[PDB]
């Protein structure tokens, strides 16, 4: 009971089971798409308008329910409709992503082993940066040949080059978190006097704020289940209805070209495939603009950083905060209609050719 | 099996044991593997007076079982009783 | 390093009019050098330097030629580090210009100079263990 | 939905029927509770009055029409056992009921490739409709609407695996004591949940009936005694004990003098009124315990009487010997963790999941009756919480690792609260954690404490071989424990009676030279013990019997153990001291009660006999410490010593880490069989302690040598292989042969020799003396002290480094090993043995 809860702050449930994705999907998705009504209804443009400005779409894991549905609004009569299909999709992936594998209790030695580690809360996502994807993949590879089968973990979000996340048991996690640190070097380790060769790589890992493990094994018996629901309670997408190129998460090619059902490429997209950012983030464009959750915390803010220099802006849609920097744009920057509003990021190849 | 004969049948094994004990190396690599990854012991009590074996069990963990214990998350507590008779006895220094 | 690129960034940001020229000299340039690759603190510091165009970006510590020194100055040098194209602004050569007509090195010297054949860049670091490339890294007072 | 809840009318002319309806029932029918009242209109102050007759008649069936689904019938004997229906564990059932408890534990959720575990707060739910049959009979009479749940407790038998789903389980229950208290009648009822026949648990629970009852004839109680432990030390002792009828033994003849006699005695009492009672008997067997700290049956209490003021058997193990408890609490508490837990806003999830429903959860109107503060909530949920938060914090959400789990309802809770529950580690009971807990309300008021047995890590005793033995060995232990003390004075006892010296004086003072002296008759006896002491050894099949102490015979007055530094580092006295001490230790832990049943164990060298005389108490401390003096002075004459008392053979700890990283094991074991076939002389790899980091090499001294001198020619350097490997071995033994015999071994980069020791122990060179050691072995150590369930899964032999298991490929292991024929012999006559 959403209403109640945004009416009475008080008596809303704990951040806990508001993170549980039964909720955190559909209100994540609700966020979205409150973004864009408020982007469109500002500009005063109907959402199938302000998609056919819109270059392209596309979302990393949840969002691309969103910019799917978003591809797919044609006006305001029908924009619920299409609101509809993405609040079911979200919904019902959450709640069966959470059957498959629910959460549980992880053990309070664990618990404070890693919250005296520096480490924030075991979650069944755990987000490693400044690390390369192949060193990654060995520490990966070197907890599982030890896990058993039910209990792996995978790279779930290649986000960029030095940036991945690894899903699976929140234990195994864990357990990879203790052989990171083992392998990781102190933060403050001045290494200014050792040659760089012989430096020991340090790192960041954390836990993401999710309560499932996304793009895992763990989640591959929820699919079936999620798409005969979706036959049931019907939500589909059709090529045809689609009208601007909606970039696949794992191998980045359109929807719309997609001879087997968008659906269910969306939903193995969620909870199988992993999501490769860098793949998708092929498209030639001049301006992003984020719809996701977290603002400067957000996907935009990381798309930016994938796409610094290459004459990428990026526009946090969703927040209005000033960025000191100035090297990622926020929601005033698409409602100015001054100069400013128009604000190209610098490419390196052509503005110091 | 009768329990009369597993008495017998186990009485002679241990004799055995015990008489080849003397005569033949000591397995303590197999031992160590055993009560490590077989059983996956969480607690090590070393009875000594001092950590000989409560060292050795430690090194054979730093060298064999790192990724093994990170993994499945093994909190392996090597206690010797001559320096750890707190943490074996429960005693904690308020 | 990046503390050093960081003040410099700091002081042309104090300063945005008058021209700054950061003259970036990896580990592997001779006389005296740092432990830094040449390459990373350049790839994880150039936005920040193009944030402020009074900054002059100036590569040095390994050049000799321009077919070595072209990828640098188109930028293209990033593309085989697998970020966007990095143009750089100017460039310096000091070990190059030592054996010149016009310099005061003994003609022995520079006998003993061009007798150094010289390492790629990915092995200079052996420098600190083994005379590499004719050369070797000695500590000062 | 509103359904109704009650109906008022009249059945005639003067009885009022308030039905009180349950629409929360098994089947979804409602169920009336008819409460019938007459109505006087004469007395028209008090015109209304309860119809007591039938009442709790009445009451009884609506609640066995809720609980039970039977045929009503309150006419059983409540003696008689309680069979509940089989019941199937479900997957549904086990996630309802852990999302209803709140039990969040990793065990109890479905996971892939892993079964799926049920609470132990499940055996309520499976065994709910028997122990709650258990106070129905009209015997037991009293007022279910004013019944209270006083505790509920689970204990899972040794060696019972955790409930599972999918699994069959039967429930047994019995009224283990039902008596009339002054303020109302309490019923203990014990549910035994059995799987596959084997029995799983046991669920207790106690129940008040609230009210006055005077029916003590259908009152009984049964109470199992606590264990009581009497020394008997003198014939007085005897004949106080013999004096008593009840205290009978099967052996009359039976010499109880210094010895120690356990009595495990259940009473049985039937009830004539509140004071006395009617009949009173106790009955248990009375064990004595053998030296090997075994409790053996030798008697039994049986004592039967009629009217009695109180039970006189209790009285006297009380006043002269001494409760044995097996809790042993710590030094000081250690607080784990405060924890806040809800009570949900409806008690139906619980109800519905557990079969539990009682209306006073879920009905305002029971509740409103029944005079409590409201629709409480069930105690049981209450318990199933605690315990969930138990094994999630005190066990770290291992649930096979709680087993026992008491919980004592002191108040009610109701729905909607914020209990505040204090966990703390009190104790060990048996190698469990003793946890205690006080869940209080939000008004500071206690509303449930109770105890938790949660059971330690998995625990291993590797017990240390020789080498380590220094002045005041365990000496603190000495001066602290009781077990310790007893262990060390039955020891130096054995030793002074036996040889004539103090192992606990040499222990503590480290003597250089000790003189046994043969005067008197205690010095002849100790003389003929020294004299008997031969080192027996089966050379080329011929059995020689060489006598150690040569030199003592019948007119030698005195002998003396000569040591260098002192007598401490000597074979003879360092392993029993090092045994004893190992042996003190864990005797200190087992009083303490540190000891997991469960718990594996190994030992290095005469560590082994340790750990078997620790764990498995195969010989007794005397036995233990003859068989490893014996051992230890054979090793004084089981190589040739020359004049100095020095032998030609010895030990180096060898390190294959620190001559090469490419020396592997498999690298070592080549170069010293090499060396040894090449060179001729004696030489073996004894101890595998660390792979590629810590070994150690027996055999002679000189070839040790060469050994060394060869690692350290590898370390300096980098069929045709072999042939160079020879020629480095040649080199080496033609530089260390010169040597004279009595050589120091010199520390290489790699090898470092170990000081004081002279003779290649766990080497092949001593095979000839396995058989009289073998059968030394086995007048020392007795079958019938042999105990397969401690030795089995636990004992690690240092043959076969395997679990110890009777199973003929352990046989034939130690065959692979080591032939023999006795195994031999087993192995072929195996189908015999297995019929
Ligand atoms: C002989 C010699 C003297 C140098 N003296 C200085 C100096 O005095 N101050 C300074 O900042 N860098 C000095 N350098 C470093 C160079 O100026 C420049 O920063 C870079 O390291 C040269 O790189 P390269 O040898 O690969 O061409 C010296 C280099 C050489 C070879």
């Amino acid at each position: 009971n959403i209403l109640e809860w945004l009416e009475n702050p008080s008596n809303t449930p704990d951040k806990d089971y508001l993170l549980s994705i039964p909720i955190s999907c559909p209100l994540i998705g609700v966020i979205q798409l409150a973004h864009y009504v408020v982007t469109a209804k500002l500009l005063g443009f109907t959402p199938g308008e302000l998609r056919s400005y819109l270059k392209g779409a596309t979302g990393h894991a949840q969002g691309l329910v969103t910019a799917v549905a978003i591809a797919e609004t044609d006006s305001w009569e029908s924009f619920f409709v299409s609101v509809r299909k993405a609040i079911t999709v979200l919904f019902f992936i959450g709640v069966r992503c959470y059957e498959a594998y629910p959460n549980t209790s992880l053990p309070p030695s664990i618990l404070e082993d890693s919250l005296e580690n520096n480490e924030g809360v075991p979650s069944p996502m755990l987000s490693i940066s400044n690390l390369t994807q192949e060193q990654v993949q060995d520490y990966v590879n070197k907890t599982n040949s030890h896990l058993p089968a039910g209990k792996q973990v995978e790279i779930s979000l290649v986000n960029g080059a030095k940036n991945l996340v690894v899903s699976g048991p929140p234990q195994s996690l864990y357990g990879l978190n203790l052989t990171l640190r083992k392998a990781k070097a102190p933060s403050g380790l001045d290494q200014s006097r050792i040659p760089f060769s012989e430096r020991k790589l340090k790192f960041s890992n954390r836990f993401l704020p999710v309560a499932s493990p996304f793009h895992s094994h763990l989640l591959v018996p929820a699919s079936d289940l999620i798409n005969k629901d979706l036959v049931k309670n019907n939500v589909s997408f059709n090529a045809k209805d689609i009208q601007i190129p909606v970039y696949d998460t794992f191998d980045g090619s359109d929807l719309r070209v997609l001879s087997g059902s968008i659906s269910e490429r969306i939903v193995d997209c969620i909870i199988r495939l992993p999501v490769k950012w860098e793949t998708t983030t092929q498209f030639k464009a001049t301006h992003i603009l984020d719809f996701g959750p977290g603002g400067a915390s957000g996907l935009g803010v990381l798309t930016h950083r994938n796409k610094d220099g290459t004459g990428v802006r990026v526009i946090v849609a969703g927040t209005l905060d000033i960025n000191p920097d100035d090297d990622y744009g926020f929601k005033q920057e698409i409602f100015d209609v001054t100069s400013n509003g128009l604000k190209k990021n610098p490419n390196w190849l052509e503005e110091y050719h | 099996m009768k329990p009369e004969v597993e008495q017998e049948l186990a009485h002679i094994l241990l004799t055995e044991l015990l008489a080849y004990q003397f005569a033949s190396p000591v397995r303590w690599i197999e031992t160590q593997d055993v009560f490590l990854k077989d059983f996956n012991t969480e607690r090590v009590v070393e009875i000594g007076p001092s950590p000989t074996l409560a060292g050795m069990a430690q090194r054979t963990l730093k060298n064999k079982y790192e990724s093994y214990d990170a993994a499945l998350s093994l909190h392996r507590e090597i206690l010797c009783y001559s320096k750890d008779a707190k943490e074996i006895y429960y005693t904690p220094d308020p | 390093s990046i503390d050093a690129i960081s003040q410099v960034i700091n002081i042309a940001k104090a300063h945005p009019n008058f021209p700054i020229a950061l003259q970036w000299t990896g580990g592997r340039g001779g006389g005296h050098h740092s432990f830094e690759d040449a390459h990373t603190p350049m790839l994880q510091m150039y936005s920040k330097i193009r944030r402020h165009p009074n900054i002059m970006l100036i590569f040095g510590s390994g050049f000799g030629s321009a077919d070595d020194t072209y990828p640098y100055l188109t930028g293209e040098w990033s593309t085989k580090f697998d970020y966007p194209p990095m143009p750089f602004d100017g460039f310096l050569f000091g070990s190059r210009v030592m054996i010149a007509k016009e310099v005061k090195t003994s003609p022995d010297a520079k006998k003993c100079i061009a007798a150094c054949t010289g390492v790629p860049d990915d092995k200079w670091e052996q420098t600190y263990k083994k005379p590499t490339g004719g050369i070797v890294t000695v500590r000062s007072e | 939905e509103l359904k109704p809840t009650v109906i008022l009318k009249l059945l005639k002319e003067n009885i009022i029927q308030m039905e009180m309806i349950e629409n929360r029932t098994m089947d979804g029918k409602p169920v009336s509770l008819p409460l019938l009242y007459n109505f006087n209109p004469d007395n028209g102050f008090a015109p209304i009055s309860e119809v007591m007759e039938d009442r709790n008649q009445r009451i009884k069936e609506m609640y066995w029409k809720l609980w039970i689904d039977e045929p009503f019938n309150l006419d059983f004997d409540p003696r008689d056992v309680i069979k509940g229906k089989d019941f199937e564990i479900t997957a549904k059932e086990v996630y309802d009921f852990t999302h209803a408890v709140g039990n969040n534990c990793e065990d109890f959720v479905s996971r892939p490739d892993r079964t799926m575990l049920a609470p132990m707060d499940f055996a309520i739910v499976v065994g709910w409709r028997a122990i709650i049959k258990a106070i129905f009979p009209n015997t037991v009479d009293g007022d279910l609407l004013k019944l209270v749940h006083l505790s509920n407790g689970y204990k899972m038998i040794p060696g019972a695996k955790p409930l599972q789903v999918g699994d069959v389980v039967s429930t047994t229950a019995v009224i283990e004591s039902v008596v009339n208290q002054p303020t109302g009648k309490i019923v203990d009822v014990v549910g035994t949940l059995s799987r596959n026949g084997k029995p799983v648990m046991e669920v207790t629970s106690s129940f008040f009936y609230r009210g006055n009852y005077t029916d003590f004839e259908n009152t009984f109680q049964k109470t199992v005694e606590p264990v009581y432990q009497m020394h008997i030390k003198t014939s007085k002792d005897i004949a106080v004990l013999r004096s008593k009828e009840w205290f009978q033994l099967d052996d009359e003849d039976f010499d109880l003098l210094n010895k120690t006699l356990t009595f495990e005695t259940e009473t049985e009492v039937t009830f004539k009124n509140a004071n006395i009672f009617s009949s009173v008997k106790c009955f248990g067997p009375i064990k004595v315990e053998l030296p090997t700290k075994e409790t053996v049956e030798i008697g039994i209490v049986d004592y039967e009487a009629g009217a009695s003021h109180g039970n006189p058997v209790v009285d006297f193990l009380k006043r002269n010997g001494s409760t044995l408890e097996q809790k042993v609490n710590l030094e000081n508490p250690i607080p784990i963790a405060v924890l806040d837990s809800y009570t949900p806003s409806t008690n139906e999830p619980y109800a519905r999941v557990s079969g539990d429903l009682n209306p006073i959860h879920v009905s305002r109107h029971f509740a409103s009756y029944a005079n409590l503060p409201g629709t409480i909530t069930h105690g049981m949920f209450s318990s199933a919480s605690v315990r969930a938060l138990i094994e999630n914090w005190a066990a770290d959400s291992v649930s096979s690792r709680v087993r026992g789990y008491t919980c004592q309802f002191v108040d009610m809770v109701l729905p909607n609260t914020a209990l505040k529950t204090s966990i703390q580690h009190v104790g060990m009971i048996n190698g469990r954690k003793l946890i205690k807990f006080e869940t209080r309300n939000e008004d500071d008021v206690v509303v449930l404490t109770g105890e938790a047995e949660i059971e330690q890590p998995v625990t291993t005793f590797v017990f240390t071989g020789q080498g380590s033995q220094e002045q005041g060995m365990g000496m603190d232990l000495y001066k602290t424990s009781k077990a310790a003390q007893d262990v060390w004075n039955r020891a130096d006892n054995h030793f002074k009676d036996t040889y004539g010296f103090s192992i606990l004086d040499i222990v503590i003072n480290n003597p250089v030279n000790l003189t046994i002296h043969f005067g008197g008759e205690k010095g002849k006896r100790i003389r003929e013990n020294y004299s008997a002491m031969i080192f027996e050894t089966i050379v080329d099949g011929k059995l020689k019997t060489e006598k150690i102490f040569k030199e003592i015979n019948e007119h030698s007055t005195s002998y003396t153990f000569r040591s260098e530094k002192g007598l401490l580092s000597a074979t003879q006295f360092t392993q029993p001291a090092l045994t004893l001490m190992e042996k003190a230790a864990f005797e200190d832990l087992k009083s303490k009660g540190l000891i997991p049943a469960d718990a594996t164990f190994a030992g290095h060298s005469l560590g082994e006999y340790a750990a078997l005389a620790s764990l498995a108490d195969v010989m007794s401390i005397e036995s233990l410490v003859e068989v490893v003096f014996y051992a230890g002075m054979t090793m004084q004459v089981a190589v040739p010593r020359d004049e100095l008392g020095r032998s030609n053979y010895g030990m180096i700890a060898i390190n294959p880490g620190r001559v090469a990283a490419s020396f592997s094991q498999e690298a070592l074991q080549y170069v010293v069989e090499r060396v040894g076939k090449r060179t001729g002389w004696l030489v073996e790899i004894v101890n595998y302690n660390v792979e590629n980091q810590q070994y150690v090499a027996a055999g002679d001294l000189r070839a040790l040598d060469t050994v060394t001198n060869v690692l350290n020619f590898i370390k300096l350097q980098k069929e045709e292989v072999e042939g160079h490997l020879f020629e480095i071995i040649d080199e080496a033994s033609k530089k260390s042969a010169v040597k004279p015999r009595p050589l120091k071994l010199e520390r290489g980069f790699a090898c470092i020799p170990l000081v004081g020791i002279s003779v290649p122990f766990h080497s092949t060179y001593l095979m000839n003396g396995v058989k009289p050691f073998k059968s030394f072995l086995k007048k020392n150590i007795i079958k019938e002290n042999v105990k397969v369930a401690r030795l089995a899964g636990k004992y690690i032999p240092n043959l076969t480094a395997k679990p110890f298991q009777v199973t003929k490929e352990y046989f034939q292991d130690v065959y692979d090993l080591t032939g023999s024929e006795p195994i031999k012999e087993i192995i072929d006559n195996w189908e015999k043995y297995e019929q």
